[PDB]
C-alpha cells in the first residue's frame, strides 16, 4: 500500500523537522569558553596474563577490583585487578563467546557467543566451585552483549535483531525488542535501569523502555555498523562507536546527534567506548592497535593508550573511576592508571 | 556438604592412629583443609593445615614431627596420622574446610569430629569465660589480640565461630565484618587493630553456646578462651 | 697494510650493527619470539662476540705487524675465544640448517616452531652447540697449542688442527649440505606428488653458498699448510682467507633476517626515523 | 508482512512523534554543569597521588 | 610481605595458571577446520563422510590429529560480524555442488560467496580446501544440459573432463594472495577417502606455514 509508504516518508520527514527546529547551537560553540583539559598521561599499572586467545569481552565489578574476561580459548577468567590473581578460570562449554557481565551483586557471571545461547554461571555456590546457573536459551542468532538488571532479569542483544528481557528464574524471555534492522551488537543499561539503548548493524541506536517493552526513540547518523555504545554517568545522553571511524554523543531528551568525535589520522573501525566517572573523557578502543581519549565537550584528543598488540577490543571503566581496564586480542588486559 | 571423620578411639601412648575424614558433597580437591582439635572441657586448638594440591603444609608447633597431615583427591579423603602420643593429644579432630580467595570465606564448614582418647605468635586473649544473659537485649563480646591484625592491604583477620553445646563450631563472622552465609543480621563484628566486639542484637534460645575469636594473620592460628553464653 | 687494519675496524662496525639491530628487532616485536628464531638470536650473539672479543686482537696483531708482545695467557685466551666463536657460528648454522629439515620432514611436532617439543629441542640443540664449540676450543686455553718463537699467536699443532678443523667445520659442513639436500629433494617430492619453490630453493642455494664461500677456503689452506710436504701458503692467502672467515659472521644477519618478511618489516619499523 | 510491517512501523513513527523535546543549549548547559560539578572526584582527569592510588608497585 | 590469606590466594591461583597452561598445550594440537558451505552444497555428505541452534562441533582423529571441524549453519546474520572469530582457522573446508550451475543462479552465488570469503581480510594467509561434491549429478546432467546455460561464452566441448577443469578453474580464479593454496578436489556421493584427502591437503598446509614461518617461503 503506497498510502503507507507516503505516510512513514512524511513522519520521518516531521520527526527530522522537529529535531532541526530545537537545534538552536551545537554544544562545539557553547563548550568553546570552558578550559580545556590537559593532556594525560595513564601508565600501565597491570598486565593480566594467561589468556591463550584473542579477548572478547571484560566487565568490571561493581567493587572496581574483580573483573571478569572472556576469550576464544573456552575461559572465563574473573582477575583480582589489584594483585593480578586469577580467582576464577571458569571452562566454557562453547569456546565462542563474544561478551561477558558481571552481575552488580557479584554473585553470577553470564557469557555467549554464537552457540546462541546465554549461559549464565552462579560463583556464590556451597560446593566451592562455579556450575552452570541457567541456559537462556531461544535466540536465533549469536549473543552479542549481556547486561544484569539483577540477579533475576538480564537483558541480551542478539545477531538476529533482537534484544530479549529474560527471567532467569524461569528461564524465558520475558520480554522481546524487536525493530533493528541489523544485527544489534551493543547493550548500554541506563543508570536507573529503566531504559537501555542498543546499537545495532543498521547504522541506528534505538532507546528501549524495560517495563513496558518498546521502542522509545530512534537515533541515527553513523553512516556504518555500531559496534559499542555507552549512556552518560548522568543517564540522559549516550555515545556510539562505529566502524566509519567516529563517535557520536547522542542526546535523549534533545533527541539528536549532539556531538561527533572523529580525527582525519583515524580509519580503523571503533569496538568500544565508555566514559569516565564525571564523564569529561570518551575512552574508545579502536582496531589501530590502541585506545584514544577524547574530550567529551571539546572532541580533543586528550589522550592515546597504547601498548596493545593487536586490535582493542574492550575495555571499561570502574564504578570509582579509578583505572581503566582494556582487553585486547593480543591475549592481554591491560589496566590504565 | 558434610565431612565425616573416623578413627577415634582409645590409644596407648606410644600408639600410632590414622584418623580419615571422607569429603561428600563439594569441590574437595579445591579446599584447604584444617585439623583443629577441641581438648575435653577446653577451647579449640588448631593442629594442621594442607592447602589445596598438597602445596603447603603446616603444623602446630607442639605437633611438629609427631603428626603427619596427608591428602588423597581421587577419593575425597584428608589423613591425619598421629605417630607419638602424649596424654595431652586427647580430644575431639575436627576437619575444617577454608577455601582461600578473595572474598572467600574460609573456615566455613567444620566436620563432625572424633574424640581421640589416650591412656612466638599471636596472643588470642578474652578475659570474658562466662556472661549470663536472658534472651531478648543486646549481648557484647570483646577480643584482645597481642598483635595489631590490620594487615597493611587493609583487612583484619578476625574470626567470630560459635560453637553449639554438643555440636561442631559454626562460621559466624570472616575478617572482623562479614557475616557468613546462613547467619542473621543480629550478629555484628567490629573492632580497631587490636579490640573487637561482637554484638548480637536479639539473643534467642539458639545463641546458648560458646563463642570464639581465631586470628588467621600467620599461622599459627590462635583461638580464643571461649566466651560462654547461657541463661 | 694499514688497509686491513681499518678494513677489520669496518667489519667490526658492521657486525655489531647487523647483529644489535637483530637482537633488539627479537626483543621489542613480540611476533618474532619463536623458537625458531631463538637459532638465529644465538647465532647474532655468537658473531657480536666474535667482533667484540676477538676482532680487536686480529686488529692489533694486523697494526703491529704480526707480532705478539702480550703475556703468552693472551695468547691462549686469545685463539680460545677465537675457535668458541667461529665453532659456535658454523654449529648455528647447522642447527639452523636441523631445524628446517624438523620443520619440513616432522611438520605436526614443529606445529608452528612453538609448545614444549619445539621450545626443548631448540634449547637442547643450542646447548649442544654451545657445548660442543667449548670441548672443541677449551684445549688450547690448557696451554696444548705447542709453539716455538714466544713472539707470534697461532695455531700450529697438527694433533690439534687436523682433529678440530674435522670435527668444527667438515663435520657440520657434511651435516649441513646432507641436510639441505635432504630437504629439497623431500619439497621436490611433495610438489610432484601434489600433481613457493623458487623462494625455498634461494634461500637454500644462497646461504649454503654464503657457507662454501666463506668458510671453505680458509680451513682447506690451514689443513694443508699443517700437513702438506711443501705447500707455498702465502701470508696475504691466510689473510684473505681469515677475512672471508669474518665476512661470514657480518653477511649471516642479511642472509638469515633480511629475507624474512617479517623481520624485514621490524627493521623497516625500527629505521623508519 | 508488507501491510502488518507497514501498520507497525507508522505507528511506531506516530508515537515516536510525540516526543517533548527540550532546547539543544538546556541539554549542553545540563552536560557542562554535570561534568564541571563531578570534576573533583573523577580521578582520570588528574593523576591521583599514590597515597591513595590502588594500581602501583 | 603476604598473609596468611593472600599467600593462599597467590598459591590457588598459580594452580589455576598450570591448569590454563596445560589446556592451552592439549588444545594448541588441534587441527581447526572451517566448513563453510552454501545451503544444500554437500555439507551434511562431507560431515557425515567425516563421522537446537549455534555452529555445530564435528571432533574426529584420523593417524594422530584431531580436527575439529565448524559448521556455521544457523547463522543467517551478515558473514562478517563473527568471520574474526575464526581468523586462525587452520583451513576453510569450502563445498560446492557442481550439478546445481543450471537448476536455481545457484552456481553464481557459490562463485561470488567463493569470491566474498576468499578476499576476505582476515582469510589472508588460510588454505581453502575446494571440495566438488555431487560429481556423479554433473556426470549426466553436463550430457543433457550444456555448461554454456551457466557460463557464458564457455566455447569449449560439453565433455565430462573439460567441464569441470574449467568449473575447477573459475574458482581458482578470484585468489590473490600468493600464500594462498587452493586444494581443489572433485568427490562424489560417498567415496570414504575424502578424510584422506583433507589430512594431506592439512599437513602441507602445516608444511607451508612452517616454512614461511622459518623464512623458506
Ligand atoms: C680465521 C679464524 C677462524 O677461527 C679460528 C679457528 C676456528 C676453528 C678451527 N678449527 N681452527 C681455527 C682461526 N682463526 C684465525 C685467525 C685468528 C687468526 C689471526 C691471524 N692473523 C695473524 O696471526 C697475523 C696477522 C699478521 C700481520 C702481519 C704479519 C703476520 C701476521 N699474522
Amino acid at each position: 500500500l503506497d498510502q503507507l509508504r507516503q505516510e512513514a516518508e512524511q513522519l520521518k520527514n516531521q520527526i527530522r523537522d522537529a529535531r532541526k527546529a530545537c537545534a538552536d547551537a551545537t554544544l562545539s560553540q557553547i563548550t568553546n569558553n570552558i578550559d580545556p583539559v590537559g593532556r594525560i598521561q595513564m601508565r600501565t599499572r597491570r598486565t593480566l596474563r594467561g589468556h591463550l586467545a584473542k579477548i572478547y569481552a571484560m566487565h568490571w565489578g561493581t567493587d572496581s577490583r574483580l573483573l571478569v574476561s572472556a576469550s576464544q580459548d573456552g575461559k572465563l577468567i574473573i582477575w583480582d585487578s589489584y594483585t593480578t590473581n586469577k580467582v576464577h578460570a571458569i571452562p566454557l562449554r562453547s569456546s565462542w563467546v563474544m561478551t561477558c557481565a558481571y552481575a552488580p551483586s557479584g554473585n553470577y557471571v553470564a557469557c555467549g557467543g554464537l552457540d546462541n545461547i546465554c549461559s549464565i554461571y552462579n560463583l556464590k555456590t556451597r560446593e566451592g566451585n562455579v556450575r552452570v546457573s541457567r541456559e537462556l536459551a531461544g535466540h536465533t542468532g549469536y549473543l552479542s552483549c549481556c547486561r544484569f538488571l539483577d540477579d533475576n532479569q538480564i537483558v541480551t542483544s542478539s545477531g538476529d535483531t533482537t534484544c530479549a528481557l529474560w527471567d532467569i528464574e524461569t528461564g524465558q524471555q520475558t520480554t522481546t525488542f524487536t525493530g533493528h534492522t541489523g544485527d544489534v551488537m551493543s547493550l548500554s543499561l541506563a543508570p536507573d535501569t529503566r531504559l537501555f539503548v542498543s546499537g545495532a548493524c543498521d547504522a541506528s541506536a534505538k532507546l528501549w523502555d524495560v517495563r513496558e517493552g518498546m521502542c522509545r526513540q530512534t537515533f541515527t547518523g553513523h553512516e556504518s555498523d555500531i559496534n559499542a555504545i555507552c549512556f552518560f554517568p548522568n543517564g540522559n545522553a549516550f555515545a556510539t562507536g562505529s566502524d566509519d571511524a567516529t563517535c557520536r554523543l547522542f542526546d535523549l531528551r534533545a533527541d539528536q546527534e549532539l556531538m561527533t568525535y572523529s580525527h582525519d589520522n583515524i580509519i580503523c573501525g571503533i569496538t568500544s567506548v565508555s566514559f569516565s566517572k564525571s564523564g569529561r573523557l570518551l575512552l574508545a578502543g579502536y582496531d589501530d592497535f590502541n585506545c584514544n581519549v577524547w574530550d567529551a565537550l571539546k572532541a580533543d584528543r586528550a589522550g592515546v593508550l597504547a601498548g596493545h598488540d593487536n586490535r582493542v577490543s574492550c575495555l571499561g571503566v570502574t564504578d570509582d573511576g579509578m583505572a581503566v581496564a582494556t582487553g585486547s586480542w593480543d591475549s592481554f588486559l591491560k589496566i590504565w592508571n | 556438604v558434610q565431612l565425616v571423620e573416623s578413627g577415634g578411639g582409645l590409644v596407648q601412648p606410644g600408639g600410632s592412629r590414622k584418623l580419615s575424614c571422607s569429603a561428600s558433597g563439594f569441590a574437595f580437591s579445591s579446599f584447604g583443609m584444617h585439623w583443629v582439635r577441641q581438648a575435653p572441657e577446653k577451647g579449640l586448638e588448631w593442629v594442621a593445615y594442607i592447602s589445596s594440591g598438597s602445596g603447603t603444609i603446616y603444623y602446630a608447633d607442639t605437633v611438629k614431627g609427631r603428626f603427619t597431615i596427608s591428602r588423597d583427591d581421587p577419593k575425597n579423603t584428608l589423613f591425619l596420622q598421629m605417630t607419638s602420643l602424649r596424654s595431652e593429644d586427647t580430644a575431639m579432630y575436627y576437619c575444617v574446610r577454608s577455601i582461600y580467595y578473595y572474598g572467600s570465606s574460609p573456615f566455613d564448614f567444620w566436620g563432625q569430629g572424633t574424640t581421640l582418647t589416650v591412656s612466638s605468635d599471636i596472643v588470642m586473649t578474652q578475659a570474658t569465660s562466662s556472661v549470663p544473659v536472658t534472651p531478648g537485649e543486646s549481648v557484647s563480646i570483646s577480643c584482645r589480640s597481642s598483635k595489631s591484625l590490620l594487615h597493611s592491604n587493609g583487612n583484619t583477620y578476625l574470626y567470630w565461630f560459635l560453637q553449639r553445646p554438643g555440636q561442631s563450631p559454626q562460621l559466624l563472622i570472616y575478617r572482623m565484618s562479614n557475616l557468613a552465609s546462613g547467619v542473621p543480621d543480629r550478629f555484628s563484628g567490629s573492632g580497631s587493630g587490636t579490640a573487637f566486639t561482637l554484638t548480637i542484637s536479639r539473643l534467642e534460645a539458639e545463641d546458648v553456646g560458646v563463642y570464639y575469636c581465631m586470628q588467621h594473620l600467620e599461622y599459627p592460628l590462635t583461638f580464643g578462651a571461649g566466651t560462654k553464653l547461657e541463661l | 697494510h694499514a688497509y686491513y687494519a681499518l678494513s677489520y675496524c669496518a667489519l667490526i662496525l658492521a657486525i655489531v650493527f647487523g647483529n644489535g639491530l637483530v637482537c633488539m628487532a627479537v626483543l621489542k616485536e613480540r611476533a618474532l619470539q619463536t623458537t625458531t628464531n631463538y637459532l638465529v638470536v644465538s647465532l647474532a650473539v655468537a658473531d657480536l662476540l666474535v667482533a667484540t672479543l676477538v676482532m680487536p686482537w686480529v686488529v692489533y696483531l694486523e697494526v703491529t705487524g704480526g707480532v705478539w708482545n702480550f703475556s703468552r695467557i693472551c695468547c691462549d685466551v686469545f685463539v680460545t675465544l677465537d675457535v668458541m666463536m667461529c665453532t659456535a657460528s658454523i654449529w648455528n648454522l647447522c642447527a639452523i640448517s636441523i631445524d628446517r629439515y624438523t620443520a619440513v620432514v616432522m611438520p605436526v611436532h614443529y606445529q608452528h616452531g612453538t609448545g614444549q617439543s619445539s621450545c626443548r629441542r631448540v634449547a637442547l640443540m643450542i646447548t649442544a652447540v654451545w657445548v660442543l664449540a667449548f670441548a672443541v676450543s677449551c684445549p688450547l686455553l690448557f696451554g696444548f697449542n705447542t709453539t716455538g718463537d714466544p713472539t707470534v699467536c697461532s695455531i700450529s699443532n697438527p694433533d690439534f688442527v687436523i682433529y678440530s678443523s674435522v670435527v668444527s667445520f667438515y663435520l657440520p659442513f657434511g651435516v649441513t649440505v646432507l641436510v639441505y639436500a635432504r630437504i629439497y629433494v623431500v619439497l621436490k617430492q611433495r610438489r610432484r606428488k601434489r600433481i613457493r619453490e623458487k623462494k625455498a630453493t634461494q634461500m637454500v642455494a644462497i646461504v649454503l653458498g654464503a657457507f662454501i664461500v666463506c668458510w671453505l677456503p680458509f680451513f682447506l689452506t690451514h689443513v694443508l699448510n699443517t700437513h702438506c710436504q711443501t705447500c707455498h701458503v702465502s701470508p696475504e692467502l691466510y689473510s684473505a682467507t681469515t677475512w672471508l672467515g669474518y665476512v661470514n659472521s657480518a653477511l649471516n644477519p642479511v642472509i638469515y633476517t633480511t629475507f624474512n618478511i617479517e623481520f624485514r618489516k621490524a627493521f623497516l619499523k625500527i629505521l623508519s626515523c | 508482512a508488507s501491510i502488518a510491517q507497514a501498520r507497525k512501523l507508522v505507528e511506531q513513527l506516530k508515537m515516536e512523534a510525540n516526543i517533548d523535546r527540550i532546547k539543544v543549549s538546556k541539554a549542553a548547559a545540563d552536560l557542562m554543569a554535570y561534568c564541571e560539578a563531578h570534576a573533583k572526584e573523577d580521578p582520570l582527569l588528574t593523576p591521583v597521588p599514590a597515597s591513595e592510588n590502588p594500581f602501583r608497585e | 610481605t603476604l598473609s596468611a590469606e593472600e599467600r593462599a590466594a597467590l598459591e590457588r591461583s598459580k594452580a589455576i595458571e598450570k591448569n590454563l597452561k596445560e589446556d592451552g598445550i592439549s588444545a594448541a594440537k588441534d587441527v581447526k577446520l572451517l566448513l563453510l558451505g552454501a545451503g544444500e552444497s554437500g555439507k551434511n555428505t562431507i560431515v557425515k563422510q567425516m563421522k537446537t541452534t549455534g555452529i555445530v562441533e564435528t571432533h574426529f582423529t584420523f593417524k594422530n590429529l584431531h580436527f575439529r571441524l565448524f559448521d556455521v549453519g544457523a547463522q543467517r546474520s551478515e558473514r562478517k560480524k563473527w568471520i574474526h572469530c575464526f581468523e586462525d582457522v587452520t583451513a576453510i573446508i569450502f563445498c560446492v555442488a557442481l550439478s546445481g550451475y543450471d537448476q536455481v543462479n545457484r552456481m553464481h552465488a557459490s562463485l561470488k560467496l567463493f569470491d566474498s570469503i576468499c578476499n576476505n581480510k582476515f582469510f589472508i594467509d588460510t588454505s581453502i580446501i575446494l571440495f566438488l561434491n555431487k560429481k556423479d549429478l554433473f556426470g549426466e546432467k553436463i550430457k543433457k544440459s550444456p555448461l554454456t546455460i551457466c557460463f557464458p561464452e564457455y566455447t569449449g566441448p560439453n565433455t565430462y573432463e573439460d567441464a569441470a577443469a574449467y568449473i575447477q578453474a573459475q574458482f581458482e580464479s578470484k585468489n590473490r594472495s600468493p600464500n594462498k593454496e587452493i586444494y581443489c578436489h572433485m568427490t562424489c556421493s560417498t567415496d570414504t577417502n575424502n578424510i584422506q584427502v583433507v589430512f594431506d591437503a592439512v599437513t602441507d598446509i602445516i608444511i607451508a606455514n612452517n616454512l614461511r614461518g622459518c623464512g623458506l617461503y
